[PDB]
DNA sequence: ATGAACTTCAAAAAAAAAAA
């Protein structure tokens, strides 16, 4: 299913019109495109590149498929008629002559035993009389832009005659067909069966086709070649015996996909999402829709995309699928790629990590608080960094976080640490440090990881018991009541005990709760402070001492502690509830 | 009531635009302003292009920021394109929460930035809000008809043989224009 | 939340301390500088400097009380307290310390949970 | 018909396709799920045949990179030297595993004289309810055990209760009719799960 | 070649290291994603049974074949010659490039993902290195860092179950001297296999079920839930083997088992 | 190349500092989360020991594959301008370089490198292997914030009035760090850790706290290093056989230690003299 | 450079005052909280001998590393506009930078300083460590709230005309802080730290207190200066095994203490000669 | 001749909230 659910779109996409490679070819990313007369005669050497900001390689021509060279003696296998500019030129960039040379001695070779079976073509006759040349293609290396497709290593030139202005030498409707027939022919004659994919006869694929966005190179997805990877001595694709016609359609599927809008790495990961087949799109909806409704393979992989950038976005729906996405979630391994997700699942199935990242994230927001409701991890891992998320350390951190994220894993110890150091450097507990401990603790709970407490909630506990989140508790209603006592504050006991009240609660709340008194004599209404001495009677009852020194679990509750009982001071009516209800 | 919008007066009084004036007359308005196109359709959306403004804790804001009997930037977009979700058609339903739900925070995706499927999901308690506003006082229940049969007419006298989806976002945007405008 | 038998002299002065103030609150409710305001900072730090005043200061806010059982009942816990008090200490310890400010507000609790004074009282 | 139940913590029935990266084809491959009924019992008579494999466990994927060796022993060099013949295979494994695996079996061309069915079918009866074994059942990977039991019915509940997942093409049980004594030239027979309904039946070729 | 099936139940610990690092996850600790159990691939296990018997025998009949460069530097004729001087050949088996079944020499020893008992809680130790490797990009001015990453499991203590199978030593001659050496390697190979990675390890427990038959006269899990370990009544987390109650359960296994507690 | 097999039981402590402080928690003293107990990573040891070597040996066969300036490349392509430049052939040219460094790098003898990443000169496995060291007791890092009275950039805050970039300085009150260390004799057959490398780690064990000292870290001291050498290169015993033998348990009612007076390290000379030695060198 | 290396025990008290308060902790003094015990951060100390430094050196090769309007990437800097401007070659431009800001800033040279920020000046370890000071008793904090008749900016300013801000000065009614210190001949090689720029830090020790003198510190002083000063560059002995011979203790009967009179100190210089010299330069 | 050693292959890939 990780493979005929990608030849179960190149099936929809090759059918939905959305322009993948036919049967026979390949959207190579050809960069500097060559441009011949009738009769040979080098014009130009265009590049069809200037996209994203490396200059990736080349306008995708969809051209005859890359053959696979890999080999000692790869100069013989020379692609049909774009190749390389030491295919093409038998230039050699780094790998010197004779191993051009001889791929330009096999690269016309190619392009005569065409010419033979496809004369009156003018395109390759051209091309042709342009390869039995020696002189044009010296020429080539003499043209405005050569300079920048030497840059390139691997340039790809390909051969586009004038006189058809978009059409490449391999676009002509002879070469189109010869393709057409170079891969329905030489490729039909291989071994007979029988299709890992399909289940069809199909002629089968050794030598599975590079698929071309994982690696640093395209590697070919599935390719058992090592002494012992072979199964049954079957030896390099037919331990998996996929055919040449479905070999080919997953092979271009990954293809596209991982040059098309639905790769997107969920972390680290570079990910390929498609829609599934859809439903019949049920009769009413389909009234409206012309056609009616089409499967375009890549229609609402948004939704899926959207769901893991909504971990970034702070845009989180907790979605209603049974639109299931396929989401293969291949990664490199040096030059094969591993299938590290593979969900046929709902996008409500693939959100339960982010769910429950979310859900566990949740921390409370008073009335018109600035904070969003699903707070976006970059603004999120933005409260642990030093002022600005960019050095939050990338390896056990953002790239960390996110996959303890994306995946409901434990968050990092890391968080705690950093978490907690900045709050108490930034001498506050901002939603995100809150909310992240939160998370960090909530998680650690569910882990077995932090024993005996218990998972925390959105509210404040008016309860919990916990030396650490108590005393959190104690600090966000004196620093309520300082903050109550004098509004306009340059040292609030946050800026000024909060470093120890969090870790060394003995050092500090000892004499907090000095300053205390005075900070309920000040409060102009003595009903408040009342109210506010009633709730920290009741914070500080489930207190029996201040710990010597705040153990890293709790230091995460007492900044927890101190968020959602500062957030209970600042609800609407909830402190003189609380104490009208005693 | 409801107070669509507070103009402080430039004599130091307060004008109040009834949300039901204000609905029907961007209806009207958005009648005539698309033609053969979506001309009892983007009313459909005029109508409920402000649903949310009947919010009562939106009722308590423009009140609060225009100053109108004596800032908390209440969301009212959602609340009529939620309801148009619901009421309509899953597809003329979203076709008009585009318009509806965009008409202030502007076009919206589905999915990707002010995404739809989100605030529409988001706004069922919102929408609760304004269409009990909506209820509670007056605008009588068959002032928003919402009827698909009758804004089927419209949207197939337009789309002559089904709706091109490739191009159906045209109307997103200009029946959206007959909307904002 | 209120270990009446802790014994860890901060706790139990700061019980004691917390029902000094609560007499005083309940001696004349209307008052600007409760012993909190004005004596919190060394009876929770140097217990010999304030506890000693505290309590010439005491008899008096008993004898203000104008439910004069009331009084009584107070008393009573503060000698329940003083059981539990063998000296007040020069200076509290950091454990005190801390435990000082527990005990002001886990029996300024007990005294203003409704019946828990007047009921832990007819229980002796 | 024997009922047998594999079950296993991990397990990974490699696809064919994700082979030097393993991963798990999503349920027990009938040619795993007979291997296993060969593990318990066989004999160049026997000739096990998996009737239907039921999921047990619902389908949950663990990936597992091992630091696997990349080339096969042999008698020509005399050592690997991992860190010369390092590979490093993914395993998108199946944690969590259970079939209960509806299998019978048939008589060879060579059952010899003792060509009774009931005597390897009784002697693999006590050999799955004692427990034993000529070979630790291996779920897909011997990495990976299969904690059996020969279940009579059903003891144990099947997750994919409503009509679920069609896992396509899967190996069906490697075709060693080509091969002289010890399976030399063989063939994949690959099946439509057929899909999974709640338990997938399997197709004797 | 032995003439007992051998269901053992290893439980090795990790005390302050990593066990079995994830090439997925740079280094750390195999851990069950679900579970956060941690994993200690039975290959790490076959390795340090691997890495022992190469340390220790040093002769002919005792080579590993799947030898460390960094730890020591007809048909049916030489597959058992392979199973003859070839000490793993024998016990964890063979994929001989040429054999019988396309290669396979299965071996008697199969062995378990050493699941760990309690959730281990890797700790992800980012450690610093006072010195480039390379000519770094930021091997610049000021200093030559290239700050780390190096991960311990606290305590694990890792449960393996292995499965000696008497019928796959008579085509290995898998003989009762090398399985002998099998336990012996087991209980003292995280003696021997010490590392920086790898901590502190120790076999906290080799508990063996000899059957008086070939074929086994268990279900292999009903001999390996003989072997309950439990964290300890009072500990709240693990951090040494004297926070398990490694309880056997000989009790019912009497009949023809023997429960050989050969390292515990 | 030793002859025995060491199992040593290193306590250190650390009285007023980060003993190893954490990069990923600013500088916090490694804290294994779940027991408060402190960490002190196999590296911090092993580079205390480096230090040392750095300090007190100085010459050609102690090297210590380096400090600040150390491109390691720089010594591993060091080593292939050697005896084996051309002559061994890549495939053994890498054991030869790498014997080079056994032979040079006192660093590479004791502990092992990872040298496979210039002209890959050898991976070596380090006959002598620490474990990270767990404080016996949580240790009750008191993470202090010092203050500095000098801005160290043009900060967004380097503003008029005064310029300080406060910081902080976690220290641990006290927690006394038990190392286990392994010192095979087959990985000091591959590396020529020789009994002179052997002593020359132990005396690196007793005295590289009172050498390798820090604001960060303060007072650290080496409490006692109770080595266990077998008969055989093999292992007499297992290893947590004896590492249990030595231990170390906080004074009998010390709620928090403050120092090594607060800790009992009892040894078990008993039963080991089955062939064993344990040989006290710190306590 | 100094050639032996140094331990020195460095007693020193607080009469009625804040010797370094905890900006965790509103400025009350620092604490072990567990044992109570007060603590007086290594950079307090190499702070006040910074400020003894640039009080009497007054010049050039004794700079400070310095006060507030002290941008420190200003003086690291000045660093890189030297002999040393292009003609050392980056990677060792920042060794030479450390070698000058060692040469002129006694900071630097005496204690470290992380410098690697600005042009980039190197990282230098510095020889001379003191630790954090564990007062010997638990210090009794004693937060003396005290008033002011003035208040600061008109919105704290009295709705009445009575302005007034209390506010609180925390005092440790007496503490015995007690600091080890380490000067560790191997980075005194790194920064030149020289035998003068010792007996500088001995003088600054000693006289340290006479002048950092605060509202805050009220009366602290240099209760004795005890230098264990080896005979090798290395350690003639373990740095605790030495500074348990300054054995600090509450004398026989005074419940808790309240001056120097009320500690004895007693110093145990009976078998230390062993190589090694103990010098009483303080006490 | 089989299997390690080696030689070619190819030339990455990049994001991220408002609020009507
Ligand atoms: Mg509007």
């Amino acid at each position: 299913m990780i493979l005929h659910a990608l030849t179960q779109y190149y099936q929809r996409k090759a059918e939905s019109d959305g322009g993948i490679a036919q049967e026979g070819f390949e959207n190579k990313e050809i960069p500097f495109i060559i441009v011949i007369d009738k009769q040979g005669n080098f014009i130009q050497l265009e590049d069809t590149r200037e996209l994203k900001v490396k200059k990736k390689v080349g306008r995708t021509f969809l051209v005859p498929k890359g053959l696979g060279r890999s080999g000692s003696k790869s100069y013989e296998v020379s692609n049909l008629l774009w190749d390389h500019y030491g295919y093409v030129l038998a230039y050699a960039g780094e790998k010197g002559q004779e191993q051009a040379d001889k791929q330009h001695a096999s690269f016309t070779a190619k392009v005569n035993e065409l010419k033979q079976a496809l004369p009156d073509d003018a395109g390759v006759t051209a091309v042709a009389a342009f390869l039995s040349s020696a002189e044009e293609k010296s020429k080539v290396m003499q043209a405005a832009n050569w300079a920048e497709c030497a840059k390139v290593k691997g340039c790809n030139l390909s051969f586009r005659l004038v006189d058809e202005a978009v059409d490449l030498v391999c676009q002509s409707k002879a070469v189109r067909e010869y393709v057409s027939q170079a891969n329905q022919t030489q490729s039909d004659n291989a071994q007979k069966g029988i299709c890992l994919v399909t289940g069809k006869a199909a002629p089968i694929a050794r030598l599975h086709n590079a698929v071309k966005g994982v690696n640093a190179k395209p590697a070919p997805f599935a390719s058992v070649n090592l002494s012992a990877f072979e199964s049954y001595g079957k030896e390099q694709g037919f331990a998996f015996p996929i055919g040449e016609q479905a070999m080919f359609e997953y092979t271009t599927a990954l293809n596209t996909l991982l040059a098309g809008e639905n790769r997107f790495r969920i972390g680290d990961v570079t990910t390929v999402c498609w829609g599934a087949k859809r439903t019949p799109l049920e009769e009413s909806l389909a009234s409206m829709i012309n056609g009616g409704g089409k499967d375009n393979p890549d229609a609402h992989i948004d939704a899926v995309k959207a769901l893991y950038k909504s971990l970034y976005n702070g845009q989180y729906c907790k979605p209603d699928g049974e639109d299931k996405f396929y989401l293969l979630g291949l990664s490199p391994n040096s030059a094969r790629i591993v299938v590290r997700f593979w969900h046929e699942t709902t996008v409500a199935a693939l959100s339960e990590s982010i769910a429950a990242w979310y859900d566990d994230l949740q921390m409370v927001r008073g009335e018109n608080s600035p904070y969003p409701e699903y707070m976006p991890l970059p603004r999120l891992l933005g409260n642990l960094v030093l002022d600005g998320k960019m050095e939050n350390l990338p390896s056990d951190l953002i790239a960390q976080i996110t996959d303890a994220a994306l995946n409901n894993r434990v968050l990092p110890v890391s968080l705690l640490q950093a978490a907690l150091r900045r709050n108490k450097a930034e001498q506050k507990i901002t939603y995100g440090r809150a909310s992240l401990l939160k998370a960090y603790i909530n998680r650690a709970i569910r882990a077995g990881r932090l024993k005996n407490m218990k998972e925390l909630t959105m509210g404040l506990d008016r309860n919990r018991q916990d030396i650490g989140y108590v005393l959190g508790r104690l600090f966000a209603v004196l620093e309520k009541i300082q903050a109550e006592a004098n509004p306009g504050l340059n040292a609030t006991i946050a800026d000024r005990y909060f470093g120890s009240a969090s870790s060394t609660p003995i050092a500090v709340f000892g004499t907090l709760m000095r300053l205390l008194p005075h900070h309920l004599n000040k409060l102009e209404f003595e009903g408040r402070a009342v109210q506010l001495q009633w709730e920290i009677r009741q914070i500080l009852e489930h207190c029996q001492r201040f710990p010597n020194h705040l153990n890293l679990e709790q230091q995460g509750l007492f900044a927890i502690g101190y968020y959602h009982e500062t957030q209970f001071l600042f609800t609407k009516d909830a402190l003189k509830n609380l104490f009208n209800e005693a | 009531d409801y107070i669509a919008h507070a103009r402080q007066d430039s004599s130091n009084a307060w004008h109040s635009h009834p949300l039901q004036k204000h609905l029907q007359k961007v209806a009207q308005l958005a009648k005539r302003f698309a033609g053969r196109y979506g001309s009892l359709f983007a009313e459909y959306a005029g109508l409920l292009h402000d649903l949310g403004k009947f919010q009562e804790s939106f009722q308590k804001y423009i009140r609060n920021a225009s100053g109108f009997e004596k800032l908390r930037k209440i969301p009212h977009s959602t609340a009529g394109a939620k309801y148009a979700v619901e009421r309509l058609n899953p597809f003329f339903g979203h076709l008009l929460a585009y318009l509806i739900a965009g008409h202030h925070a502007g076009l919206a995706d589905w999915y990707d930035k002010g995404s739809l499927k989100r605030r529409l999901q988001q706004a069922d308690d919102e929408l609760a809000a304004s269409l009990s506003g909506f209820v509670e006082s007056s605008l009588p229940e068959d002032f928003f008809p919402l009827s698909d049969d009758d804004l089927m007419r419209d949207f197939f006298a337009f789309w002559e043989d089904g709706a091109k989806l490739e191009e159906l976002h045209i109307w997103m945007r200009f029946l959206f224009s007959c909307l904002v405008d | 939340g209120l270990d009446r038998n802790r014994q860890d002299i901060g706790y139990v002065l700061g019980r004691l301390f917390a029902v000094l103030e609560k007499i005083q609150a309940e001696a004349n409710p209307g008052l600007n500088a409760t012993i909190a305001d004005r004596y919190f900072g060394s009876a929770s730090s140097t217990p010999i400097a304030v506890f000693g005043t505290l309590m010439r200061l005491l008899p008096h806010h008993l004898n203000k009380l104008e439910f004069e059982g009331r009084a009584v009942q107070l008393q009573w816990e503060i000698r329940q307290i003083l059981e539990h008090c063998q000296r007040f200490p020069n200076h509290l310890n950091l454990e005190q310390q801390g435990l000082f400010a527990i005990g002001y507000y886990h029996e300024t609790q007990f005294l203003f949970t409704k019946d828990a004074l007047k009921n832990l009282f007819n229980e002796a | 018909r024997f009922i047998l139940e594999i079950s296993g913590d991990l397990a990974c029935f490699t696809r064919s396709e994700l082979k030097v990266e393993r991963v798990s084809y999503p349920v027990i491959t009938p040619s795993a799920a007979r291997n296993i009924l060969m593990a318990i019992l066989w004999k160049p008579a026997i000739r096990w045949k998996v009737l239907k494999i039921e999921i047990l466990k619902p389908i949950q994927w663990t990936n597992i990179r091992r630091n696997e060796v990349g080339t096969k022993m042999s008698e020509r060099s005399g050592s690997l030297y991992i860190e010369d013949n390092r590979q490093q295979r993914a395993s998108m494994l199946l944690k969590d595993v259970a079939y209960r695996i509806h299998a019978d079996f048939d008589m060879t061309s060579e059952a010899g004289e003792s060509d009774n069915y009931v005597k390897f079918a009784e002697m693999f009866k006590r050999r799955a309810k004692k427990g034993q074994y000529f070979h630790q059942p291996y779920l897909g990977c011997r990495e990976f055990p299969c904690d059996f039991r020969l279940l009579e019915k059903a003891e144990d509940g099947l997750p994919l209760e409503d009509i679920t997942q069609d896992f396509g093409f899967m190996l069906y049980d490697m075709d060693f009719s080509k091969s002289d004594p010890r399976d030399s030239n063989n063939a994949e027979p690959m099946f439509y799960q057929c899909k999974a309904v709640n338990g997938v039946i399997t197709v004797p070729p | 070649t032995i003439e007992k099936r051998y269901d053992f139940v290893f439980l090795f610990d990790v005390q302050d290291g990593n066990p079995n690092g994830d090439p997925d996850a740079g280094n750390l600790p195999r851990i069950d994603p679900q579970t956060g159990e941690g994993l200690v691939t039975d290959v790490c296990l076959k390795r340090k049974v691997r890495n022992f018997i190469q340390m220790t025998q040093n002769d002919e009949h005792h080579d590993i074949f799947i030898r460390e460069k960094g730890i020591l530097n007809k048909t049916e004729a030489a597959r058992q010659y392979m199973c003859s001087r070839y000490y793993d050949i024998r016990t964890f088996g063979a994929v001989m490039t040429t054999g019988k079944n396309a290669g396979q020499v299965r071996g008697p020893v199969q062995l378990t993902f050493s699941r760990s008992i309690d959730p281990i809680m890797t700790l992800e130790h980012s450690i610093t290195r006072m010195a480039v490797t390379n000519e770094k990009d930021a091997s610049e001015t000021g200093d030559n860092r290239t700050m780390g990453r190096k991960f311990t499991v606290p305590y694990g203590l890792y449960r393996c179950h292995g499965f000696i199978s008497t019928h796959f030593a008579k085509q290995t001659g898998f003989s009762e001297n090398d399985l002998e050496l099998f336990w012996q390697a087991l209980v003292n190979m995280f003696d021997h296999d010490h590392s920086a990675a790898r901590g502190q390890m120790n076999a906290r427990g080799l508990y063996v079920f000899e059957h008086s038959n070939n074929l086994g006269d268990a279900p292999a899990d009903s001999l390996f839930k003989r072997i309950q370990v439990v964290k300890k009544d009072g500990v709240e987390v693990v951090r040494s083997f004297d926070d398990y109650l490694v309880s056997v359960d000989d009790k019912n296994l009497e009949e023809t088992k023997l429960l050989r507690k050969l390292g515990g």
